[PDB]
This record gives C-alpha cells, structure tokens and sequence, in this order.
C-alpha cells in the first residue's frame, strides 16, 4: 500500500485496487462506488487533455519558433470556438453516450475504449497513464499561474530560473 | 563464488582464474551454460542495439564538445590558418607553464587540437554554427535512446523474435539492400541537393525554410518531363569561393571529375550524382530475392545450380546455403572480410580523391 | 563490545542496544532514562543539520562565492532574513515537536522513496553525523585561530604539512577573526 | 555562437534519459 | 474479421461473407438482404466511377491542361485472365471507397481553397502549418 | 430503429416550429459572435437531453402533424 504522505491512514473508500490509488481523499469525495467511478473517468480524461495541452503549449514555441501560448492576438476566438465546438460535439457525445446507437452501450469501456493497434494494455501502462496525467495537470496549472504572475513564456521562465536560480523564484517573482 | 553466473565450471574455481576467465568469456554466448538457439539469437540482437547506442552517443559527444569548447565558427572564417580544437583540458596535475603551453585559441584555458577531421566534414555537409552542432548532438542522444529502448523491448517475451525470423535471409537481403543501403543513399543525395550544395553557394537553408526554398531554379518539372540535363546546366566556375555566391553555379547534378580549385576537394554536385546513381542501383538490387510475393530468386537454388560440368569443383556450391544460414561464425567471417576490404578502400581513396573541403591542406589529419 | 576508549569500561546506563553506543558518557549525562530518549532525538537532529551545514560550507567556497563566514553578507541575508526563515521553519518544527520522544518516528519519519532503511544505514547516519558535528566544531575553531577559509587551511596543510598545522598556528595570538 | 550554461544543463538532464535506458537494457541482457 | 471500430458489437446481418465487409452500418440500411444486394451493386459501381473520376480529375492537371472544376466551359464479366478472387474483389471495393472519399475531398477543397487539388498538395508540402484545413477554415473562406 | 426515429421526428418538429414562427415575426416587424454562445449553451443541455439527467394521446400526433407541416413549410421557405 503506497501512500501520498508517510505514516498516513488510507481511507476506507480507497481500497488499493484501482490504478493510481495512494490513499488520498481528505475531503472524502469518493465514498460511493458510483461517484468514485465517475470521478475516475474524469481523472483520466483531465489527464489526457492536460498531456496534449502541455505538449501543445511547449512544442510550438520550442520547435517551431512560435510565441507564448497565451498570445491569442492572432485569431478571433469566436470563429475557432464555433468550428471547434461543431467538431467536438459528436465526439464528446459519443464518448459520454457509449456508442452510435441511441441507447449507446455498444461494447467499449468509456475510459479504455480499445484504441490500441500495438496491443499494450495492462495495469502498469494504466498506472503510467495516471501518473503522467497528474504530472501534466500540475504542469498545466503551473503554466497558467506562471502566466499570470510573470507574464512571460514558460521556456523563458525556465531559462531565467536556470540562469539566476537564487533570484528567479516564486519567492521573488522572477 | 557467484560470478560468472553463465559458467558453473568457472564459478566453482577457487582461484583468481575465475575472475579473469569470467571477463574473457562473457560475450561468447554459445559456450554459456544451458544456451539454446533462441536465447542466443535474442541476446545477439539486443547487444547489437547496445552497440548502436554506444556509437550514437560517441558521435553526440564529438558534436557536443566541439560546439561547447571548440572554435568551429572561427575555423569557418579562416580554415587554412586556424587549428581546430577537440576539447578542453581539466587536469589538476598541470603546472602554470603547461597551462600556458596548451593555451592556443581564444578559449580561456588549455585545449587539445583535434586531428579527426570532423571540422572539415561538418563544414562540407552544411553545418555552420555551434547551434547547429548542439542540435545535432541532441538529436543523436535521442536516437541513442531509441536504440536502447528497442533493445530492451525486443528482449521482452512478447516481442522476442523466433529463430525463423532470424534465419530469413532473402527478406533481410531485400530490406537491407533496398532501404538501408539504397534509400539512405537517396536520402543523402536529398540532403546534399537541398542543404549542402546551397550552403556551399551561400544560400542558408535549414528546417525552417527548406520546404519553400527551391533547390533548383526550375523545379521538379524537368524531372518529370525527362529534361534531366537542365539539372546540369550551369556548374560552379573554377573561380568559386566555397560558402559564397561569388563564381557560384546553379547545377545540382554533374559529372565534372577532379577537384574544386579552392577547397582541393571533389565537387559536391558530383557527390550528389554519385549517391543518386548508386541509390538507383541498390534499390533495383533489393528487388531480387523471393520473399512473400512469388517473384524473385531463392538463394539455395542459385547456389545449387552453380556447378562446373567438368567436375573440377566437385558438387560445386551444393549444401552451402544451410551451412551459412546455420553458422554465425561463417557469417561473421564473411562480414569482417568484406568490411576489412572496404576499410582499406576508404583509406586508399580518401587521401587520393579527397572529398572534404580544406582537408588535404591539414596534413596531420 | 567496541568502545570509544581501550580498557573495556562502559557506563551501566549505556548497555549497547541503541545505535552508536560506544560506552561513551564520562559525565553521566544520560544516566536518567527519560533524558536519554530526548538526547537520542537531538543527536540525530544536530547530526543531520550539521551534515547539511558542512556540505553547505564547502560547496559555495569551491564555486568561488566566498568562505562560509563571509557568505551571508556577500549575498545580503541580514537578521530580518534569518527571522523570516526562522518563522517559515517553525511550522515544520512544531509539526515535528508535537509527537513524543518515545515514538520511533520522532527520529525516523519514514520518508524513504528508495527503501534503504536497514540497521547498517541507521548506524551510518549516526556515524556520518558525529563526523560532521566534529567537522563543524573544527570549522568554527579553525575560523578563529587561523583566520582564513577552511579550504585554504586544507590546501596549505596538504602542500606544507610541517609548515601549517595546529602547532604552528597556535603559537601566534590566535583570536584574529 | 557560444553555447550557454543553460544549454549545458539541458544537455545533461537529457543525457540522464539514455542512462536509465542503458541500465534497463543491461539488467535485461544480464539474464 | 476486422471491424471498422474496435470493440463495437457488429450487426447480425453484416457478417463476413462479402468482399471487404467490416461490419459497418450504424444507421440501418442493409438489414433486408435484398436492399443489401442492390446497395452492393451501387457501391461497386459508384466506386469504379469514383476511381475513374479521380484519375480524370488529377491527370489533366498533372499534364498541365487545366483544372477539373474550371473545365466546365455488380461484377459483369469483361476480363481476359480471371484474377477475380476474394482478395482482388475486396481490393476493388477498398480502392473504390478510398477514391470516393477522395472525390468527397476534391468537392470540398474546390470550394474552400478555390485552387486545384494538385496545387493544394504542393502548397501543403510547401507550407504545412499555413495551408491545411485548420488555417483555411479558421479565416473566412472563399 | 423507430426508437430514435420517433425522437428525431419530435425534435425536428419542435425545431421547425420555433424557426417557422420566429422567422415571420422579425420579418413582419453576427452569426459567429452568437453561434459560439449558442453551441456553448446547447452543449450542456443537449447532453442532459440525451443522457436522461445529470448522470454518466391527441398531442402525440397533433404536434407530429403540425410539426411535419412546419418541417415542410421550412422546405418551402428555403
Ligand atoms: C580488460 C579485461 C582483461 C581480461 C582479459 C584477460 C583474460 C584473458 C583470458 O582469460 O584468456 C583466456 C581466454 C578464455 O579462454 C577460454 O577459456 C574457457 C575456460 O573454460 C570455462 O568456460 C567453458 C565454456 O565452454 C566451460 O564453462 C569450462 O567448464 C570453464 O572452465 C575455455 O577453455 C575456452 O575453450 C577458451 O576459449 O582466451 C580467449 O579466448 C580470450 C578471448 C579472445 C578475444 C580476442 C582478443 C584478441 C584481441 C587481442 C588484440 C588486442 C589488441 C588491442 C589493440 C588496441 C590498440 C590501441
Ligand atoms: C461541444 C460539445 C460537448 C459535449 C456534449 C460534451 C460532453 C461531455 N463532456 Mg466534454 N468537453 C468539450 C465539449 C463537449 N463535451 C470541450 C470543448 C472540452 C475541452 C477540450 C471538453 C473537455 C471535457 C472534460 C475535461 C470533461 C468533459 C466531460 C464531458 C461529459 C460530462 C459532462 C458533465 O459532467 O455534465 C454535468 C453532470 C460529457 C460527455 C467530463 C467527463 O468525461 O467526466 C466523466 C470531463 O471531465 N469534457
Ligand atoms: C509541475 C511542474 C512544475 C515545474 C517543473 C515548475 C517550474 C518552475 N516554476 Mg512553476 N508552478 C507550478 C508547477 C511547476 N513549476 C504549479 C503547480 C504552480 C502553482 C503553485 C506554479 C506557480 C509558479 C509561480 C508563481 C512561479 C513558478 C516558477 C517556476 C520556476 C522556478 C521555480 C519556482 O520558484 O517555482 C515554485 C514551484 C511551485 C510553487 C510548485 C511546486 C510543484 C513541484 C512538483 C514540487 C520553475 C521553472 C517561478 C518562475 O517563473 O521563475 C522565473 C515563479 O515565479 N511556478
Ligand atoms: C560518449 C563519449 C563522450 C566522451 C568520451 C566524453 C569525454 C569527456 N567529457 Mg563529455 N559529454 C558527452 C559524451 C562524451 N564525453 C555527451 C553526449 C555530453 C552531453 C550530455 C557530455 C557533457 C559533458 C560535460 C558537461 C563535461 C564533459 C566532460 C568530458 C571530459 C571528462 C570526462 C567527464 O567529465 O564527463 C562526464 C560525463 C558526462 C557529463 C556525461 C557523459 C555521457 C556519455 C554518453 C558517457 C557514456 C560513454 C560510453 C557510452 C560508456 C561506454 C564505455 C564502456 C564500454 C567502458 C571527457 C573529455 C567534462 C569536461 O568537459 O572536462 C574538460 C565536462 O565538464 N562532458
Ligand atoms: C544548513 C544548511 C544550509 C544553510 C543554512 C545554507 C544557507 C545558504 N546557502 Mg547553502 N548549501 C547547502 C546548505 C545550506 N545553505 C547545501 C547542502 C549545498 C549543496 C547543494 C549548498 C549549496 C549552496 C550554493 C551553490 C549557494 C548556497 C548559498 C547559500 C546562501 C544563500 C541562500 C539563499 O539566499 O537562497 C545561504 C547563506 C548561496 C550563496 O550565496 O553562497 C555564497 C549559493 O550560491 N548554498
Ligand atoms: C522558530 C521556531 C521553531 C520552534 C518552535 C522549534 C522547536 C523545537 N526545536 Mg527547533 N530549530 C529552529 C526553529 C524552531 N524550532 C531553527 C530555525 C533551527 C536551525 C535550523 C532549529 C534547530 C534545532 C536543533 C538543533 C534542535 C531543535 C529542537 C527543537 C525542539 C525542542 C526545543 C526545546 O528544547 O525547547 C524547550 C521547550 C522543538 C520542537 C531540539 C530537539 O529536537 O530536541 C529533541 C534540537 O536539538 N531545533
Ligand atoms: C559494446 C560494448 C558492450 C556491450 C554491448 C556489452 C554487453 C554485455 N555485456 Mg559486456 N563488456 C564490455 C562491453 C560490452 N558489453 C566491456 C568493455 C567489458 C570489460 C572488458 C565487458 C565485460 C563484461 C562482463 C564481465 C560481463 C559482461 C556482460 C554483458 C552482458 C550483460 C550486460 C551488462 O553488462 O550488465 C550490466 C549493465 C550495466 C551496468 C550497464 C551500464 C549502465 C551505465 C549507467 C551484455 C550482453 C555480462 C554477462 O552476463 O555476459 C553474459 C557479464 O558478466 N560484459
Ligand atoms: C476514431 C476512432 C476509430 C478507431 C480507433 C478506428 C479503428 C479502425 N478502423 Mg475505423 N473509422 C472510424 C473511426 C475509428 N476507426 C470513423 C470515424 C470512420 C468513418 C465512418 C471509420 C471508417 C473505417 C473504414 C472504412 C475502415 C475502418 C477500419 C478500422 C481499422 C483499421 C481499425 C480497427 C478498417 C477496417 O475495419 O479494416 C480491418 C476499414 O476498412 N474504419
Ligand atoms: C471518368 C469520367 C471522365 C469524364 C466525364 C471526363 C471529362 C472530360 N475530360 Mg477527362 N479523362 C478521364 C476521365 C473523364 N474525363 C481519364 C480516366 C483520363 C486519363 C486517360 C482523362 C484524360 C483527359 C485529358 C488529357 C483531357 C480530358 C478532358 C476532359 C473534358 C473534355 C471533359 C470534361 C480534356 C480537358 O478539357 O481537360 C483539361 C482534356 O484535355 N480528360
Ligand atoms: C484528488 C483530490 C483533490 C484534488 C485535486 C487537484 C489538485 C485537481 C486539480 C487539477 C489540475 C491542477 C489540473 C487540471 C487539468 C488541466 C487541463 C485539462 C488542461 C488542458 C489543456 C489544454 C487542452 C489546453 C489547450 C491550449 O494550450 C493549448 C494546447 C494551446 C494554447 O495556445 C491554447 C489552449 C489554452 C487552448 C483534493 C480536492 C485536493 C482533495 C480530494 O479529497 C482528492
């Protein structure tokens, strides 16, 4: 039984069975088997988006000589939003639904729908997904807060911390 | 004691022989205790990945130390009069006179002059800045990583190939001749035409502009119509300065022979034509053996056919295919013989037909 | 019983159970059993903190940012900045000091991601601690008697061992820094 | 131009990745 | 049998008996086998006609005679050597469906870009991050 | 099939209703500024509409008939 802090009490709702459980729920939001099930879905899905997000922020600027991710003065958000929502609507629905039928439950698992050509699904890979997801979520929170405190690009933040570690902290702003 | 675990006989020895003979038999996998053919081929395949990674890390380190501690950009300004640097010296044992003796260039400290000729080779193929080198270094570190991961992965039981996969000669020969030799040669022709030859004529082409920058003024229309000669039209002059547009040409594929007068090296457009012509040969070669599509030769049939009617060779090459396919030492012997010959070839040819800019003037390299 | 001094005499209260018992208490400071456990806590604490200190007194002097006694004022850090640190450190300190001196977690809070807790590692902690504690004592005293940086002290002694040692140093008026 | 101290740091931390993979492959080849 | 989606339960009427069946009908057309027969005629025909159109839309532009949208100004038996196996039958089905999605492609690209499909390919290959669907639609499209 | 066909025909009906009625009234009296907020408001509701909640007989033909007219009326109106 792995634990989020040393010398801790794993709460009774968290059993040690589902991938990623390290006995962390101080607010107690996962007592019921069904609400735990839904929050599990939401965790993995927040994870997967965050991972795409953190790549989608860093890689353009680092590899394709772009600007910071929070410079939206290139496009009208309403147009992209309308296009994006039209495209995303059936996908997020079919996910929630379970399938293409009206009472969709036509086979897939709703979190692990079986999109693996290479055949690599096991408990270990599941835990790896959760751990990379949690790290990426943390990172994406950091990107947002850093954006609002420093007003500078994330790579620029990393460069200034590396150059001057004693003065470019959270304790001095940067 | 325990070491070596692959030999119980050695691991019972109560002497210091155990240690020495343990190190000296560690890579001789056939002689290991309870070795099967499957396990033998799988450890060979992984070790091969390990060798590849070591080679890519070595290259990555040459690139890194030259980008960080060398004088590649200064050397590029004055190739015939600046000495290239390998790395810095950080030996606490040195005295102040030795520090003053080994301090050559503008670097703040003692350096080693490089004699490997990597400066001439990098400058010829288009690199021009320490950032170029550094990015190459990082790429190669990534390819190393891939090799090491592949090594581990193909050692897992689900991806461990079977002996039949290892003994598939015709397929390997097709893939290795068509792709490894052929398509890698065509790619190199692509690098030379799209990056190196421009850089030799002053135009700076990198990943951020190569998709737009036309490597020839006429595009691919000449290629597809059949007017191939248009790619040889206006070669560089005998007054051309490497790296500038002064006296430069437009041709991308020639057959001039001899050397570029300033660099005293072969012309790059002849090197591009070379790599393209042999690519076409290797790709055609790689479509000769029978795999899974009913066309092609079976190697045993070729072997079994060649027998002199006089009987002066006996039964000729009968039975050789299973002999060679089942023997790794035969295969290693044939490879090393071939490589031996080719290495001497590279030595005999690179001094006489020098292919790199400003390398013949560097006498020690 | 390995002891601190040859002859084979240990105090009665020091039996040889705890880690680092070498029969060393000639001032009887651990005779009472309740004081012993507190002291066993503070030895490891002092030890760990000194270990950090000694590594932190050498590394910025190697890097060429001045010696440890001239490293505060060289980068600012006044008495207000030690006050803010001391307020910040207080939270962890009272969290530590809420538990008893009899609980094994009071020394060993369990943060072991590599899983390297054995008995060999506990004695090794206590031994490296006591070595660093004497090293800090050494730093302070050397600072005052010689009046130069510790790395200077070490370098002079390695190059000229008769030249620069304690005997030479203590034959001048020594409170100099 | 001159490779900066930052680019040395990134190079080091990157190099830690094939160190780990080396260890993995070594352990696997060693029975 | 391969399916068009992973883990979906296939319809009962679509079971692998025809060339290149991948159990795809999630609206419900081919339930009655007679309808499935006429659709199989329609799919083979529209596919062969789409593949003809694909060559007839690209090859004129490749030659350099003009662009296809500016220019407006069942198994029968015809065959020498019978290669008609289930492989080749299914291959004809596949290439037909691909070319249909192709022709869907050209009939959207002509309206979005207003340029030739070759030029579309060349301009992607010359500016990928600026001449894709996500940059043609993002700004108001002619 | 009819399971959903019914509910589509119902929804298409009520859709056509609002459109045909609220096409006349601005006539007898942009599309990206408001289209985005329309889809953004439609997405939380049409999900719950489809799901059944917040979880992971005259007028059973009257409105279908009047709906089918409003569907066909819009087909004229285009
Ligand atoms: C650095 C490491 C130092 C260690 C090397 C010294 C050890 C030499 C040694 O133990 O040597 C003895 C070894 C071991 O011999 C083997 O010894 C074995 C010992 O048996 C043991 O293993 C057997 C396996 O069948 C059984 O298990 C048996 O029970 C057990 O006793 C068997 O007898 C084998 O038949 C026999 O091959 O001899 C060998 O074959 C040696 C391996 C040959 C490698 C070829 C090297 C040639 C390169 C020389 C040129 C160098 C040039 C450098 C140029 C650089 C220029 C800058
Ligand atoms: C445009 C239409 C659309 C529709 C119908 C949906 C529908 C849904 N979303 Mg998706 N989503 C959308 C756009 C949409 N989303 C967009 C544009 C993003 C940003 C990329 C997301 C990111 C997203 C996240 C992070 C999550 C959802 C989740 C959900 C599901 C639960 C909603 C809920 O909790 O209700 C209230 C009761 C539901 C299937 C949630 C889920 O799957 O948890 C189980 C969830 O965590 N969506
Ligand atoms: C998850 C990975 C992650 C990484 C690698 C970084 C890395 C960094 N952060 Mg960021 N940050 C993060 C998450 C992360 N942060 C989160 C979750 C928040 C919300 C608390 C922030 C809010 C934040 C601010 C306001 C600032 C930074 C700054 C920095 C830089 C200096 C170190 C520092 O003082 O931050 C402190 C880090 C934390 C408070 C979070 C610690 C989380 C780890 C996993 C423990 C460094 C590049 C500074 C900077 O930009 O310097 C130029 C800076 O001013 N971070
Ligand atoms: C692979 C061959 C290679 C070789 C022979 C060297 C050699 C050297 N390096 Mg360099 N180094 C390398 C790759 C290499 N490097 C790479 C790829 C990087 C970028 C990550 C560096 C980053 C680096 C720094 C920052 C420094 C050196 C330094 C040095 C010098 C002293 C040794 C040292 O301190 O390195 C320590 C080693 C590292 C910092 C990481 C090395 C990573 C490689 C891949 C090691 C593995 C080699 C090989 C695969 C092992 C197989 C051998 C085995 C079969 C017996 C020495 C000349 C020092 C120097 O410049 O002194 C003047 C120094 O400060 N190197
Ligand atoms: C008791 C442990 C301890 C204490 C009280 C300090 C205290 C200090 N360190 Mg040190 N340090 C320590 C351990 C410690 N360190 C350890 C274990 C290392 C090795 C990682 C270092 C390596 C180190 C470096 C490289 C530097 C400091 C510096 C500093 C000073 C500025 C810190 C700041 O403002 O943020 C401050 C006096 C900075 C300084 O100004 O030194 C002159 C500085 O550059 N420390
Ligand atoms: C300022 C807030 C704060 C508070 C409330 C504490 C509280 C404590 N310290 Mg700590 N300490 C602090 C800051 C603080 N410390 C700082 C800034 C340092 C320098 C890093 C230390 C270094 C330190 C040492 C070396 C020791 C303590 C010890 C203790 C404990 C016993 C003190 C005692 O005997 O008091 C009388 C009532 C107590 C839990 C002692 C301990 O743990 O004994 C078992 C002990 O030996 N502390
Ligand atoms: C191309 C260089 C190379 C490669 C690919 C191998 C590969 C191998 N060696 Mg060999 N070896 C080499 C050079 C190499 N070695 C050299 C230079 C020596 C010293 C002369 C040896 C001496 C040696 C001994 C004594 C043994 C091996 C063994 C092995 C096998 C286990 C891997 C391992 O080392 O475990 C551990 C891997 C590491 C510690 C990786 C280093 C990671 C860095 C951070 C593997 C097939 C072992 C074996 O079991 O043979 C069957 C074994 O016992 N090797
Ligand atoms: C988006 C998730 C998804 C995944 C993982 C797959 C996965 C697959 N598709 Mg499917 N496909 C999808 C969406 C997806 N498809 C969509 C949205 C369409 C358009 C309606 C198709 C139309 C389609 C066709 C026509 C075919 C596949 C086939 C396949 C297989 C190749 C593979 C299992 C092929 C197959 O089943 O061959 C084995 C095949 O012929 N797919
Ligand atoms: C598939 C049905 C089909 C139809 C309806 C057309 C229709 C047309 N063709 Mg095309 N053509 C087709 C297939 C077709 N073609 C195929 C398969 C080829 C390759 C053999 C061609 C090669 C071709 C050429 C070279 C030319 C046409 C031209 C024309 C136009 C006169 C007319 C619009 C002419 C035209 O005006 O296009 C620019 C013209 O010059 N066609
Ligand atoms: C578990 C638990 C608890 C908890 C918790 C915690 C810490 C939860 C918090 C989650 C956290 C911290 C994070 C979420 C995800 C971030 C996402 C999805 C980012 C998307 C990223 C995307 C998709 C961004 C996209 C773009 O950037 C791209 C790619 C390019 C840019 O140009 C433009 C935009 C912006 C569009 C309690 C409450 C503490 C106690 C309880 O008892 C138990």
């Amino acid at each position: 039984r792995l634990l989020w802090i040393p010398n801790a009490t794993p709460p009774a709702h968290l059993t040690g069975e589902f991938p990623g459980d390290r006995g962390f729920d101080p607010l107690g939001l996962a007592k019921d088997p069904k609400v735990y099930q839904r929050m599990r879905i939401s965790e993995v899905f927040h994870g997967r988006l965050a991972m795409l997000g953190i790549v989608g922020c860093v890689a353009p600027e680092l590899f394709f000589s772009k600007g910071a991710w929070f410079d939206y003065s290139d496009y009208d958000l309403n147009r992209l939003g309308l296009i994006a929502l039209q495209v995303i609507a059936p996908l997020e629905y079919w996910r929630g639904n379970g399938g293409f039928s009206w009472d969709g439950n036509d086979g897939p698992d709703r979190s692990y729908p079986g999109f693996d050509p290479l055949g690599l699904t096991n408990e270990e890979t599941k835990l790896q997904e959760i751990k990379n997801g949690r790290l990426a979520m943390t990172a994406m929170l950091g990107l947002e807060v850093q954006s609002h405190i420093t007003g500078k690009s994330p790579l620029t933040n990393l460069s200034e911390h590396l150059s001057h570690p004693l003065s470019a902290n959270l304790l001095t702003g940067g | 004691t325990k070491f070596p675990k692959f030999s119980q006989g050695l691991a019972q020895d109560p002497t210091t022989r155990r240690i020495w003979f343990g190190i000296a038999t560690s890579h001789d996998f056939e002689s290991h205790d309870g070795m099967t053919e499957n396990n033998l081929y799988q450890k060979i395949f992984a070790s091969h990945f390990g060798q590849l990674a070591i080679i890519f890390l070595w290259t990555s380190g040459n690139l890194f130390h030259v980008a960080w501690q060398g004088n590649f950009e200064q050397w590029i300004k004055d190739p015939l009069h600046i000495r290239p640097i390998a790395h810095a010296i950080s030996d606490p044992h040195f005295g102040q006179p030795a520090i003053e003796a080994f301090t050559r260039s503008q670097f703040p400290g003692p350096v080693n002059i490089a004699y490997s000729g990597v400066y001439q080779w990098w400058y010829t193929i288009g690199l021009r800045t320490n950032v170029d080198l550094y990015n190459g270094s990082m790429f190669l570190l990534f390819i190393a990583t891939l090799a090491l991961f592949a090594g581990w992965l193909h050692l897992e039981p689900k991806y461990s190939p079977k002996v039949s996969w290892f003994k598939d000669a015709e397929s390997r020969l097709n893939h290795h001749l068509s792709a490894l030799f052929g398509l890698s040669s065509l790619a190199w022709s692509g690098h030379l035409i799209h990056v190196a030859i421009p850089e030799s004529r002053g135009i700076h082409v990198r990943w951020d502009n190569f998709l737009s920058q036309l490597p020839h003024p006429s595009g691919l229309e000449p290629f597809f119509k059949g007017n191939w000669s248009l790619y040889s039209e206006n070669p560089d002059s005998l007054t051309h300065v490497f790296g500038t547009a002064s006296g430069a040409g437009t041709a991308v594929l020639t057959f001039l022979g001899g050397f570029h007068p300033e660099t005293k090296s072969l012309w790059l457009t002849d090197i591009a034509h070379h790599h393209l012509a042999i690519a076409v040969l290797f790709i055609v070669a790689g479509h000769m053996y029978r795999t899974n599509f009913a066309i092609g030769h079976r190697i045993d049939d070729i072997l079994n056919a060649h027998k002199a009617p006089s009987g002066k060779l006996g039964l000729g090459h009968f039975g050789l295919y299973e002999t060679i396919n089942n023997s790794l030492h035969f295969q290693l012997g044939l490879a090393l013989a071939s490589l031996g010959v080719i290495t001497s070839l590279v030595a005999q040819h690179m001094y006489s037909l020098s292919p790199y800019a400003f390398l013949i003037q560097d006498r020690t390299t | 019983r390995p002891l601190w001094f040859p002859g084979g005499y240990a105090p009665s209260w020091l039996t040889g159970q705890h880690f680092g018992d070498r029969g060393f208490d000639p001032a009887g400071l651990a005779a009472d059993p309740k004081v012993f456990e507190r002291m066993r806590v503070s030895e490891v604490y002092h030890g760990r903190l000194a270990m950090l200190a000694i590594v932190g007194a050498v590394v910025p002097d190697i890097q060429g940012k001045g010696a440890w006694y001239e490293a505060a004022q060289s980068a600012g850090i006044g008495v207000n900045e030690v006050a803010v640190f001391t307020a910040a450190y207080g939270i962890a300190e009272v969290a530590r000091g809420l538990k008893a001196n009899s609980d094994p977690t009071s020394r060993y809070p369990g943060f072991d991601p590599l899983n390297l807790t054995t008995d060999y590692t506990k004695e090794a902690e206590i031994k490296n601690g006591r070595l660093a504690l004497t090293a800090m004592l050494g730093l302070e005293v050397q600072r005052h008697v010689t009046g130069v940086s510790p790395l200077v002290n070490l370098v002079e002694h390695v190059k000229h061992p008769l030249g620069h040692n304690i005997a030479e140093s203590v034959m001048h008026q020594w409170p100099v820094a | 131009m001159e490779i900066t101290t930052n680019q040395v740091y990134i190079a080091l931390l990157a190099s830690l990745i094939p160190a780990f993979f080396a260890f993995k492959l070594g352990k696997s080849l060693n029975q | 049998r391969g399916l068009w989606f992973p883990n979906i339960t296939p319809p009962a009427y679509l079971t692998g008996e025809f060339p290149a069946d991948r159990g795809f009908d999630p609206a419900g057309l081919a339930a009655d086998p007679k309808v499935y027969e006429r659709m199989r005629v329609a799919e083979v025909f529209n596919g062969r006609l789409a593949m003809l159109a694909i060559v007839g839309c690209v090859y004129p532009e490749l030659l350099g005679n003009g662009v296809w949208f500016e220019v407006w100004n069942s198994y029968p038996g015809f065959d020498p050597c019978n290669l008609t196996t289930e492989y080749t039958k299914a291959a004809e089905i596949k290439n037909g469906r691909l070319a249909m999605i192709g022709m869907f492609g050209l009939e959207v690209q002509n309206h979005v870009t207003a340029q030739g499909p070759v030029a579309n390919l060349i301009e992607h290959l010359r500016h990928p991050l600026a001449a894709n669907i996500g940059a043609n639609l993002a700004h108001p499209w002619p | 099939v009819y399971a959903r066909m019914r509910v589509s025909e119902v929804f298409h009906a009520r859709l056509s209703m609002l459109a045909i009625v609220g096409a006349i009234v601005p006539e007898v009296l942009d599309g990206i500024k408001l289209g985005f907020i329309a889809m953004a408001i439609a997405a939380p509701t049409e999900y719950w509409r489809g799901n059944g909640g917040f979880n992971w007989d005259y007028t059973k033909a009257a409105e279908i008939k009047n709906g089918r007219l409003a569907m066909a009326g819009l087909l004229g109106l285009t």
